[PDB]
């Protein structure tokens, strides 16, 4: 039911315990060297093993 | 409410996202605090 400006689809592999640092405000070495989500970042995350 | 009162303290001892909560307090009971004072100051201004 909602409209978006526009998406963005980021796609990578990390192993399992880095999973949890797919979040926002995260530490760890995905969230602080890899991939950082925004502190207000507004989005869904979806993975898969 | 928050783990300290001062203010650099929460900064470095907490992660960003639990700091916002903890300054949110802080900021909440410091701005109440302004609110108090200049409404009492205000009635007493009155007085004056």
């Amino acid at each position: 039911d909602l409209c978006f400006t526009n998406v963005y689809a980021d796609s990578f592999v990390i192993r399992g315990d880095e999973v949890r640092q797919i979040a926002p405000g995260q530490t760890g070495k995905i969230a602080d060297y890899n991939y950082k989500l925004p502190d207000d970042f507004t989005g869904c995350v979806i993975a898969w093993n | 409410g928050a783990i300290s009162s001062v203010l650099n303290d929460i900064l470095s001892r907490l992660d960003p996202p639990e700091a916002e909560v903890q300054i949110d307090r802080l900021i909440t009971g410091r701005l109440q605090s302004l609110q108090t004072y200049v409404t009492q100051q205000l009635i007493r201004a009155a007085e004056i």
